[PDB]
Parts: C-alpha cells; structure tokens; sequence
C-alpha cells in the first residue's frame, strides 16, 4: 500500500530552454527580394496560439538566441542576394571630377561631383570615356582634380541588382516540430524576469527586417505605455531600448529628379550611373511633426524618470561622434540609403515640473552594411523622385556617465549593433524544447 | 466527465500532474509536425524533429512501454529520488515543477527501467520454455 | 493475410478490389512504405527525408491509438452513424478503399481525436485497475 | 548480470551468447545517438542512422516482435542451419562467432519469420471474425 | 572587316569542357518510399481523361 | 654577403604590377628563389 513504482508517461507537458535552427515563413499574398521569400514556407493564414494558463516563464530579452540567429540569417541572405550581381572591379579607376553647380542650393554645394573616367567596353580592346554623378561621400581626392571611389583601397563594391527589392517583408520565424516558441503576453513586460501571462506559438508574428541606427522604424508598438528596456539601466555602457505606444510619422524624400544611365562595362554587365538631375538640386530631408515628437518625448521622459529619480533633469543631446553610420539616423528609403542628422530631434531639457522638424539627410551609394570591412555594396541610382513615409516606433538611447552629484541625466541616440533592431521585436519570444517523456511514482505495478 | 474547456499543445503545462495526465495525446500528436539559406534550415529542422521523436520512441521501446501513453513498470520508487507523498505529487504539482526535481536522478531511473525490462524479457523467455 | 489461392499480391495490388477483399493484403502495402555536391545527391537526400517523415507520420498515429504493431486494430470508439449511414455489407462488399476515403474525409479529424481520447482513457483505466493489486 | 563489473557499448561482445543476452539494452540505447558540404555530409550520416534504426524496427514489427528485446517465434529451427546443441550455443560461443556461422542462412530465417507472422495474423483475423 | 562574337553584348560564353560528354543517357525518375508512380498502360491514351488500364 | 652554397639561389626580380586603380601600374621588385622562377625563352 505504501510501495510506489515508476510509471512512464509519454506526452507530459514539459519543456526546456534550447537553441535550434528556426526556419522562416512568409505570407502567401506577398519581384524578387533580398530576404528570399519564395524559399520561405507559406504561413498559416489562421495562426494557432495556445494560452498556457497558470504558466509563469522566465524570459531574457538580452540573452535571447532568436536575435543572433536572425542577425546571421539576415547577413547570409544579404550575401546570397548580392552573389549573382555585377562586381564593380573596373570602376576603381582615376576619376576627373568637377563640381556640380547647375541650379544647386547653398546647402547642397559641393555635395555632388561630376566625374568623367575611362571605362571598359564590352570589347576587351576598347574603352569608353563616360561620366557619372558621385556624391562627395563616395569619392576621395587622389593626393579639374583627380578622385577615386572610397572603397578602392578596401575592396571592390558589388552593385546591387536593380531588379532585387530592398523593401523589408515580414518574416515569421517558425520552430521545428518538438520545439515551441513561448510568447510573453504581458503588456508591461520589461524584457527580463518572469512573465505571468504566457502562450505557446509555432511561428512568431511578421517581423520586418528593417535596418536603422538611431530610430526604430515600422516596428511593433507598445500596447499601454512607452516601455524603456535595458539590460542594466544603472550601467551607462548598455543601450536603452525605447518602444513607443503611438507611432511618430516621419516623411523622408530625395527631391532630386535623378536620371539613371546604363553604362555597359562588359559582356552582359551594366553599371548604372547617375545621369543628370532634371531640375534644381536640393538636399534630402525628413520631416517629423513638432507637436507629435514633443508629446512622445514627454512620454519617454515620464517613463525614464521611474528609473532615474522623480526630479532628475532629463535632457536629450545629439550623438557624441564617430562615423556617419553611428552619428546619423541611417535607413534605406526604397533603394536609396539615407543618413539623416537627428540633431533637431534630440535637443531639449526637461524640468521636474503646426510646424515640422526638418532633418537634413545625406545620401550615399557605397554602403558598408553590417559594419563589415572589405565587403561594400554599390546602390544603383533610383530614377525620379523618392518619397517614403514610416513610423518611428522606438529609439536606441545611450546615457552619459555623469558623476560628481549629477542631478541631470543626458540621453543621446546611439545605433551601431543591428541586433538591437531585431531585439525590439523578438523580446517576447523564446524557444523551448519539449520533453514528452516523464517518470513519476504511482501505486500501479506492471503485470507479469 | 469529458468537459475540457479547450485542449491544445502544452495547454495543461500549468495544470497539476493528475489533470495534465489526461491530455497526453495532445502533446504526443504534435511532436512530428506542429541550396538557399532558407532551404537548408528547413531540412535541418525536419531531420532534427525526426531524430528527437525517434530518440523518445527508442527510450520507450527499450523500457517495454512501446506504443503506450501511460506505462507501468516493475521498478520500485526510491525514496531518495523524491520523498514527497503521492497526494502532493499528483494534486499539488505540475509536470514542469516535477521535472526540475527528478533531474539529477533521471539517468538512474532510465538505467533501472532498461535493466528491469531486459530481466522481464529473459524471465518471459524462460517461462515460455517450460510450456 | 497469407494469400491462400491469391493470383498475385503486389504493392497497391488490391486498389480496385472491395474493402473486404483488399483487407487481406495489408501486409503487401505495409512492408513497402519505408524501403520502396550534385543535383542528384540533394534530390536523393530530400527523398529519403520525405520517406522517413511519411512513414513516421502514420506510425505515430498508430502508436497513440494503441494500435502499435498491428495491421487491423479494433478500438472502443463507437461508429457515429452521422459519419456514414451505409450498411456493413454496403461498405465491405460494394466499395473500394479509394471510394471510402472520399466519403469519410470530412470526418477523419473527428475520428482521430476520438481514438486518441479513447486510448488515453483506456490507459488511465488500466493504470487505476493495476493500482488495486 | 544482477551485479556486473561494468556495462558498456559492445562490452559483452566477447561474452557467451547467454551472458551477452542480459545487456541488449546497452547496445540498443546507442544505435541512435552519437551552405557547405560538411553540413550535407553530416545530414546524410544522421539520416542514414535514422533509416537503419527504422529498418530494424520494421523488421521486428513484420515478425510480430514489435518493441521486444527477446521475442519468441513459431518458426522451428532447421538443423541444416546449425547442428550445435543448445548448451554449446548459449554457453560456449559469442554472438560474433554465432553470426559468422549462420550468416548464409540469415535471409532464409527472415523470410520464414515474415511468412510465419503472416500465418499468425491470418489465424488471429479468422478467429476474430468467427466470434 | 571588323567583327565580334554574337554574345559579346549579352553575356560571356563559358567554353564547354572538352572531356564532358553531351550524349543523352537514360534517366529513370524514381519516387520515394510512401509515394508511387502510376503508369497508364492504355495503348490509345490521348494524354488526358481517365485511363482504364 | 652570400655564401658559396647560396650562389644563384635568390633572384632579385623587378616587374610591373597592377595598382589599386585599374589605369595605374607600379614598378616593384621582389626576391624570388631560383626554384620559383623560370627563364623566358638582365
Ligand atoms: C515603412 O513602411 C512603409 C509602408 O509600409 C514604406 O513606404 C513604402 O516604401 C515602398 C518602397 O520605398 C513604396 O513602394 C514603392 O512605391 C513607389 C511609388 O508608388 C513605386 O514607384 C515603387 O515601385 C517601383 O519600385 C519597386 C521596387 O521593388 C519596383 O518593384 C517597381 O516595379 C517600381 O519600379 C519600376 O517602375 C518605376 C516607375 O515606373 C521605374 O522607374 C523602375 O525602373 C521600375 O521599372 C514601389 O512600389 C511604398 O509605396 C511605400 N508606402 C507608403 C505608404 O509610403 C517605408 O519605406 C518603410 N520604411 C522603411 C525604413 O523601410
Ligand atoms: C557633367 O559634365 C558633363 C561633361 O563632362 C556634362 O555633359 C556635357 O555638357 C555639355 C554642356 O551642357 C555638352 O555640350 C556635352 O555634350 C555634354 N556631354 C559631354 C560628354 O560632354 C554634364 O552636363 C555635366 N552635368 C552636370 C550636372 O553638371
Ligand atoms: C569645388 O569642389 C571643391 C572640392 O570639394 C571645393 O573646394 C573647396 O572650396 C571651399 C570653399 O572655398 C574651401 O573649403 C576650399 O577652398 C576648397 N577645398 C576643400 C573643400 O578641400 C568646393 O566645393 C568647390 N570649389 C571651387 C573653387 O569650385
Ligand atoms: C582617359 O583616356 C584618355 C585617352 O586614352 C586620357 O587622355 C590622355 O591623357 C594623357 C595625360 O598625360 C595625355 O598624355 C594623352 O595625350 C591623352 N590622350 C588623349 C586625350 O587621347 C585621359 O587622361 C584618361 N582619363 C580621363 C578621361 O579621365
Ligand atoms: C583607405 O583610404 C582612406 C582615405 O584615404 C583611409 O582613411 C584615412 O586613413 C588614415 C590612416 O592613416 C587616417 O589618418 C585618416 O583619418 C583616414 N581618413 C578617412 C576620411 O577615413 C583608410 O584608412 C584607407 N584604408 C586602408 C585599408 O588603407
Ligand atoms: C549594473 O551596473 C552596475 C554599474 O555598472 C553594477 O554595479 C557595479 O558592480 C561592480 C561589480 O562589483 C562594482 O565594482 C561597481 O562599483 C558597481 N557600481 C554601481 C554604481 O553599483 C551592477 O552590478 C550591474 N548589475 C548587474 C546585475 O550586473
Ligand atoms: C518637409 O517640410 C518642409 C518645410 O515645411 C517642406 O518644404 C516646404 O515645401 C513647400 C511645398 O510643399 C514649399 O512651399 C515651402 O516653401 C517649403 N519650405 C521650405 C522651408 O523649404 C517639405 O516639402 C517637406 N517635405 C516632406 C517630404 O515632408
Ligand atoms: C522627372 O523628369 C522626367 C524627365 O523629364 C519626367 O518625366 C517626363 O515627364 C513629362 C511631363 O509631362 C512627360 O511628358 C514625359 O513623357 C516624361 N518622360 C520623359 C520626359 O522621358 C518626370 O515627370 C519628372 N518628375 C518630376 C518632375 O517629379
Ligand atoms: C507626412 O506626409 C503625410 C502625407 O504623405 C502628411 O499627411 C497629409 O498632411 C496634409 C497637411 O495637413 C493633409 O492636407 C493631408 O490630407 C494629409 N494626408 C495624409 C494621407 O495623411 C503628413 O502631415 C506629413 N507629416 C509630416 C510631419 O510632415
Ligand atoms: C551635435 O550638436 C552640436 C551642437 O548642436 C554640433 O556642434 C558641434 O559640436 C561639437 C561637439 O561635439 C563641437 O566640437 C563643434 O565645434 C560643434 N560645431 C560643429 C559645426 O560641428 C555637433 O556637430 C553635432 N554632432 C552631430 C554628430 O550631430
Ligand atoms: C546637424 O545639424 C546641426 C544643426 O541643425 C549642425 O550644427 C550646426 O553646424 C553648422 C556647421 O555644420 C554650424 O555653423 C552651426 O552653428 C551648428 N548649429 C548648432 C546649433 O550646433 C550639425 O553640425 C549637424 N551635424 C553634422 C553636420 O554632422
Ligand atoms: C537646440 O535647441 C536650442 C534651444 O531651442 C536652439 O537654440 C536656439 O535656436 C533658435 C533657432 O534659430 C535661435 O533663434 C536661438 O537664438 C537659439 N538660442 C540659443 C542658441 O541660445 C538650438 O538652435 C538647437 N540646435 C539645433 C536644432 O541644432
Ligand atoms: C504607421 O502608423 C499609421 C498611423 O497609426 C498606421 O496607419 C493605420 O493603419 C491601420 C491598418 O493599416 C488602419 O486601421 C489605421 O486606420 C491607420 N491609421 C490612420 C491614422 O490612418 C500605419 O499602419 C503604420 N504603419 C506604417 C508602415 O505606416
Ligand atoms: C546585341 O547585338 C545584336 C546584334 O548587334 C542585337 O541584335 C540586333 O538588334 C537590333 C536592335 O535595333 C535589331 O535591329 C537587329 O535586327 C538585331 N539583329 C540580330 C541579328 O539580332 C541585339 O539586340 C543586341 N542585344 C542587346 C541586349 O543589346
Ligand atoms: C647569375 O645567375 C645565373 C643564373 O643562375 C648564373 O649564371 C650561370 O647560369 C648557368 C645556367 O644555370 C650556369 O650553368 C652557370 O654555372 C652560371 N654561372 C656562370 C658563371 O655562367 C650565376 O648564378 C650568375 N652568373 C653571373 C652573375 O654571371
Ligand atoms: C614596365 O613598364 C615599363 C614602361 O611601361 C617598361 O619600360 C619600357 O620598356 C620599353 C621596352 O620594353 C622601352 O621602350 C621604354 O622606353 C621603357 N620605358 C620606361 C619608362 O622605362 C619596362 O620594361 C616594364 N618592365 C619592368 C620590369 O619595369
Ligand atoms: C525588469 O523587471 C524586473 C522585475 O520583473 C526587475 O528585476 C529588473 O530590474 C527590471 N529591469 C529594468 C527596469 O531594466
Ligand atoms: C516640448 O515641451 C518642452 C517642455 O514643456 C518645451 O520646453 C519645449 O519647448 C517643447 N518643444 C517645442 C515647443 O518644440
Ligand atoms: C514619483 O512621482 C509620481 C507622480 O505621479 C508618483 O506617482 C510616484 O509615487 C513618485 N514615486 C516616488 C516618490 O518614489
Ligand atoms: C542537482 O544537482 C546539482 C548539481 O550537482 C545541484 O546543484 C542541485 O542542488 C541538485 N538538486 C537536486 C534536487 O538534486
Ligand atoms: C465534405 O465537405 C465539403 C465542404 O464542406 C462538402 O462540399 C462536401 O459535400 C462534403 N462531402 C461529404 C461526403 O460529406
Ligand atoms: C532444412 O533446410 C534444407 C535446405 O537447406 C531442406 O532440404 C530441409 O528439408 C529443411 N528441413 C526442415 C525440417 O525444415
Ligand atoms: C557459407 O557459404 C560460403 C559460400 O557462399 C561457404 O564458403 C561457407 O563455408 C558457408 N558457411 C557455412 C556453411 O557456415
């Protein structure tokens, strides 16, 4: 009566934290794409999500392996898409560049260069004297005057295929059978600690692989309040991730009416050079409503005072310094790569107690994605005017180490690592490994 | 009675071991189905799922519990593994909590189960010889 | 099942035969469900993975119904007349398995869940019965 | 045995068939666990392991010995396969030695086992239909 | 009389390896276990519709 | 400053080599072991 025996149960609801090779799933409704989607399994039009009653699970937004895996997959897809495209080895030649001064505003003075060079023809024994318009950020003086492409002493840029679209498409990261993805449904979750409301799903929601440095664009919004998430808020060397509850619309445009020139640099190889801008030349810029931005910044300050005292003065300053890829809000507006000076966005001081903000942006064509060296990509010019509208879903702030009885806290934007962009989305997800085999004591005994 | 509000994969993960034992088939049926960069990840996932399912099935088979959801064995429970009462295991514990307890002793139990199953097979062979 | 006086037994041989007649040739189909860088190599690997997946898909269902290692396995699930109102003779003598599959396709998932629940109940009842010793 | 010096994979490879028959689980539990071409080759190896395990399991199933380490059968032993005494097989030779002797007659025995299981299944079905 | 190869304005031709042979070798397309290939043995089949044999 | 056993082993070779720019060449020199260079036919 008091003697118990081992009983083997198959299918017990048990799981363990695990790392696996998640595969992608994409909506059927969604010609080729950098994030190859024709190779992704179609998503379930009616996703299944099971509410795990009574289950409290420990999530770690910062030690989540679904983020590093996504980073690796994104880089691999980028490389795969660039593999078949044209390699601009012949473009590393001396350029005789002269300023563009035909209907230029004062701000866009010297930003564009009119360069002429000898380029290989389809025949190996003939050369063509062609010309192209290059942004100042892409040419370096060799020392009217002789220039060279920025990348010519680091690597040969690979031109992006014009028929491959950079537009981010939602990607659902599914788990293999025998594994599960637990979603933290808690609306006030701060990325770390137990989540009292948990549900299990087989695939994550559509996560757009948007690449940006200082502002998180086209992301998911917080449900109740602006959420400040940091691995260690006290530490000033760890970035702070801010998630807005309401989006801030940002209008970005490149007013220049660009013209695309197809220069045939070899058999079956074409170099897409900028021709001549039809009309006046004016700077690229982004607009965010002053009122909406101030409201969102006030909400951010209110939520920040929770972790930094109720009366500390919160002031926003622009990026400290570094290269253009970290001191500016970089993004890709439908083919063209912008680098906006977000100095008007982060400039204010908040005390314990109509118009628009125009951000002057610079365009580049030689892109070093993923902070890699020796692997640059040349973005072909986009014909016509460019205009995109996005939502500033969040921010990536950094705090200064102000010692000596500092009653004020200064937060400035900071990008750098692209994982923080994915982390803002894969913060409520974790992969677990199911253990259907369980042994427990019971009064039952096997019959012989 | 049979009045479950809803049955789903791991739906009983928060329920007591006794209540969760009535939904074994719910988990058991989702253990098999819940080049390009994306083309290799899918193949690896498929292979991994097959391997894990077959590992569990092999462990069941060598214990004599093949094709069974609840299989009773001849291995007596050692109080060293867990001294908790039967009432406080099947009515005040979830399988997740139980697993975190009998984890330093899982391999011992597996070895005992395998040895007992082998002994049972040998004894059955011996008995059939007399007939 | 042992083919006494059978003209010939082969994979899917009794595909046009009635369900009653085709039920004596299950072994023929059962034993052929598992056996039978370059472009061809990848295709062969995918084929092997597909074969293993398809075999295990049915083996798991057999396992969780209590029919493991059986070709014909009786169950405790009563037949709901709503699924099919045809007589027993109207099924096992005037119909083929291909025709039958087209009729109960709408009710397959309902039956499978019933079989799984019945097997779980049987396992629990057996555990309780053995606990009385 | 009841108390063994050590049990390891293929540890009883040199023991007599009688003694090596008490360590079947030791070998049975190690038959399943153990972009580029290296990934593809690894995938092929893992798939091959899975296929071999499944083939062995299917062979057991079609003989009626599903999920059993030691399974008795209805096929009588033909002395042509081997004329050795029972005591001189189970206490004077190892499984490796035994395999080398009946290697020629293995497929015959497998076919006989399959056909005998077919007959047994027919008898079961006929008896069931009789009731 | 100045000429150029036909392909010079479309692509660069890859010379076929002289050792490699172009001779068609019969290929048997096999289906994996769990799949079957049904062959229409009808001698008057016109490619569509039911195949009695 | 060579020994009698290393006479003719090292060759001081000068050549034109491509620059980072496709239209500019650089005259460079390197030391090659006699086992690496073959006379074409100072
Ligand atoms: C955040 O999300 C918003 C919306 O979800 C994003 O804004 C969208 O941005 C995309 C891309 O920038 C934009 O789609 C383009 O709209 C243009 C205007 O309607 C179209 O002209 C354009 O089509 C051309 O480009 C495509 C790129 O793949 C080609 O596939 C297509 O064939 C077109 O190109 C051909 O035609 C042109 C013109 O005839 C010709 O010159 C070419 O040579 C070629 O022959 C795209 O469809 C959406 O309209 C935007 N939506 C909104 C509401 O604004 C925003 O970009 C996101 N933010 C971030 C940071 O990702
Ligand atoms: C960039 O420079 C080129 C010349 O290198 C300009 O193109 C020439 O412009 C002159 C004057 O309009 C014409 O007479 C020529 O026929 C044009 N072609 C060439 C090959 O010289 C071009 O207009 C300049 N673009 C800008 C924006 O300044
Ligand atoms: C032409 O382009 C050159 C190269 O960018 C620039 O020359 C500079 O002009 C500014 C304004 O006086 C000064 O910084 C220097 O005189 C120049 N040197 C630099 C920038 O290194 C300018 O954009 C244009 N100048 C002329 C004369 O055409
Ligand atoms: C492009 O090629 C032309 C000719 O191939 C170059 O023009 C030569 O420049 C050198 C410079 O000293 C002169 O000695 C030659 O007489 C020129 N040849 C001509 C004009 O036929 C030109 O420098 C090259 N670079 C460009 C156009 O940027
Ligand atoms: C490639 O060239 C660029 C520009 O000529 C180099 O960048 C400069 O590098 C020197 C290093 O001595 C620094 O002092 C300068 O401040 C850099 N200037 C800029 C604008 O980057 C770059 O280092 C070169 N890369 C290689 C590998 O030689
Ligand atoms: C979060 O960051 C703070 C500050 O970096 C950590 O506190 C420091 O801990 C180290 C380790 O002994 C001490 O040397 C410092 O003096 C501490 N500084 C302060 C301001 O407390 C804290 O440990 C971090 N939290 C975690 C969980 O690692
Ligand atoms: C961003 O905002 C600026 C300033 O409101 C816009 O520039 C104005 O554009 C209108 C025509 O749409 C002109 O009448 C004004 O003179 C412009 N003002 C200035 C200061 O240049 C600009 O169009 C907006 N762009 C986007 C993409 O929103
Ligand atoms: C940018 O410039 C191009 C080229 O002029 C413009 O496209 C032309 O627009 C006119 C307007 O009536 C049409 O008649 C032509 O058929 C268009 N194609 C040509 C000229 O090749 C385009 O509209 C301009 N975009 C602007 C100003 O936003
Ligand atoms: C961003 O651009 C959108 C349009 O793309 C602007 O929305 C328009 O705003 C004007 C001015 O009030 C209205 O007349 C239109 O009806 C609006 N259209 C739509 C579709 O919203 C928006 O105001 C811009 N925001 C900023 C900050 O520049
Ligand atoms: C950030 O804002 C400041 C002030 O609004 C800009 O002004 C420069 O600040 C730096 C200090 O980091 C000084 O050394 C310079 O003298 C200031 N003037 C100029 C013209 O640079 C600063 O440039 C802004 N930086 C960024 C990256 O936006
Ligand atoms: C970002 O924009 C700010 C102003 O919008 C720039 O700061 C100005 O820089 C110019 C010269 O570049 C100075 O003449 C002004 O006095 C500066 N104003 C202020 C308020 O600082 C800043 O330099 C820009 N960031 C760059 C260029 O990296
Ligand atoms: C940062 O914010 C300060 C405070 O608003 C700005 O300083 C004022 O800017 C206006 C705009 O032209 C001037 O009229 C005032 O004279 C400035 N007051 C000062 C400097 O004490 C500053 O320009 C902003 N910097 C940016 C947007 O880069
Ligand atoms: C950016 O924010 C806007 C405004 O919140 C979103 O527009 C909403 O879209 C949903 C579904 O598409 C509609 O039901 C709402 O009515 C829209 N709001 C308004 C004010 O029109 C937009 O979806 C967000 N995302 C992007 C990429 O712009
Ligand atoms: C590559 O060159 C061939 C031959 O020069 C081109 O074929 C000719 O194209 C012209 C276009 O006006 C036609 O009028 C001729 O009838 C074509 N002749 C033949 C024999 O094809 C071909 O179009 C060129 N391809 C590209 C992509 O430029
Ligand atoms: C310079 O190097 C050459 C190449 O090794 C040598 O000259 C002769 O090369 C031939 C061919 O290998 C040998 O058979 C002779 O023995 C070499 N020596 C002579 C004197 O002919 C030798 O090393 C050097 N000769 C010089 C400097 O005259
Ligand atoms: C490297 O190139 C230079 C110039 O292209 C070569 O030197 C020329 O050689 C030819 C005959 O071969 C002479 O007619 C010229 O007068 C030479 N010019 C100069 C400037 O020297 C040289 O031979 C090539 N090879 C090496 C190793 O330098
Ligand atoms: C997140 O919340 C947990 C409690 O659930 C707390 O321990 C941790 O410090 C918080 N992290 C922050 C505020 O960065
Ligand atoms: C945003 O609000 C703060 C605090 O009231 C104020 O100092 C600042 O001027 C506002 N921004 C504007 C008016 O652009
Ligand atoms: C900080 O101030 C807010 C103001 O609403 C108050 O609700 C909160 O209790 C304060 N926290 C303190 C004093 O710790
Ligand atoms: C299990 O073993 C680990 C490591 O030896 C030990 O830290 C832990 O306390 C043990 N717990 C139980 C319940 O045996
Ligand atoms: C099966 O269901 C489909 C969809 O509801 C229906 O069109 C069809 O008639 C049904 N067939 C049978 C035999 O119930
Ligand atoms: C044993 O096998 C031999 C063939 O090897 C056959 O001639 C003989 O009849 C068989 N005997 C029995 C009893 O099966
Ligand atoms: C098995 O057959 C081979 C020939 O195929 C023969 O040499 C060997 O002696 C046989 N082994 C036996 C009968 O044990």
């Amino acid at each position: 009566a008091e003697n118990l025996w081992v009983t083997v149960y198959y299918g017990v609801p048990v799981w363990k934290d695990a790392e696996t090779t998640l595969f992608c799933a994409s909506d059927a409704k969604a010609k080729h794409n950098v994030w190859a989607t024709h190779a992704c399994v179609p998503t379930d039009p009616n996703p299944q999500e099971i509410h795990l009653e009574n289950v409290t699970e420990e999530f770690n937004m910062w030690k989540n392996n679904m983020v590093e895996q996504m980073h690796t997959d994104i880089i691999s897809l980028w490389d795969q898409s660039l593999k078949p495209c044209v390699k601009l080895t012949p473009l590393c030649v001396t350029l005789q560049c002269t300023n563009v001064t035909n209907n230029i505003t004062d701000d866009m003075r010297g930003e564009l260069k009119n360069c002429s060079f000898n380029m290989t023809t389809e025949l190996r024994d003939k050369k063509q004297k062609v010309y192209s318009l290059f942004y100042r950020l892409d040419v370096v003086q060799i020392n009217n005057k002789e220039y060279r492409l920025i990348n010519c002493n680091t690597s040969a840029c690979t031109q992006a295929c014009p028929k491959v679209s950079f537009e981010p498409i939602p990607i659902h990261y599914c788990a293999p059978a025998g594994f599960a993805i637990l979603k933290c449904k808690d609306k006030k979750f701060n990325g770390t600690g137990p989540c009292p409301s948990v549900s299990t799903v087989q695939c994550t929601h559509g996560i757009k692989p948007v690449v940006s440095t200082q502002l998180l664009l086209n992301g998911s919004l917080a449900e109740e309040e602006v959420m400040i998430r940091s691995e260690n808020i006290t530490n000033n060397a760890k970035n702070i991730l801010v998630q807005f509850n309401t989006p801030v619309q940002i209008n970005c445009t490149r007013p220049n009416n660009n013209t695309r020139k197809s220069i045939r640099i070899g058999p079956g190889q074409a170099f897409y050079a900028t021709g001549d801008i039809i009309g006046d030349i004016r700077q690229a810029h982004c607009n965010v409503s002053k009122a909406t931005w101030n409201e969102t910044l006030g909400k951010v300050v209110k939520q920040l005072r929770k972790h930094f005292g109720n009366n500390t003065i919160i002031r926003f300053a622009n990026s400290s310094g570094g290269d253009l890829e970290v001191t500016t809000h970089s993004f890709n507006c439908g083919g063209e790569f912008f680098y906006c000076n977000t100095s008007g966005l982060f400039n204010s001081t908040w005390i314990s107690n109509n118009d628009s903000i125009t951000l002057p942006c610079r365009i580049k064509q030689i892109i070093n994605m993923w902070q890699r060296i020796g692997q640059c990509m040349y973005a072909p010019p986009i014909q016509g005017v460019i205009r995109c509208v996005s939502n500033i879903t969040g921010l990536i702030l950094t705090r200064d180490g102000g010692s000596t009885n500092s009653t004020t806290e200064t937060f400035r934007p900071g990008g750098g690592d692209m994982r923080d962009n994915w982390r803002s989305e894969l913060y409520k997800y974790k992969v677990v490994k199911i253990e259907p085999l369980g042994v427990a004591p019971t009064r039952c005994k096997r019959r012989v | 009675g049979i009045g479950a509000v809803f049955l789903g994969f791991l739906g009983a993960a928060g329920s007591t071991m006794g209540a969760a034992s009535m939904t074994l088939t719910v988990q058991a049926r989702n253990l098999l189905s819940g080049l390009t960069v994306w083309g290799i990840k899918q193949l690896q996932a498929r292979v991994l799922a097959v391997e894990r399912y077959l590992r569990d099935q092999q462990l069941l088979g060598i214990w004599g519990c093949s094709g069974k959801l609840i299989c009773c064995t001849n291995v007596p429970w050692n109080s060293s593994w867990s001294n908790r009462n039967l009432s406080e295991i099947w009515d005040n514990m979830t399988w997740l909590q139980w697993d975190k307890e009998i984890s330093n002793y899982t391999q011992i139990i597996y070895g005992l189960l395998e040895e007992s199953q082998n002994q049972q097979e040998k004894n059955e062979q011996d008995l059939l010889a007399l007939d």
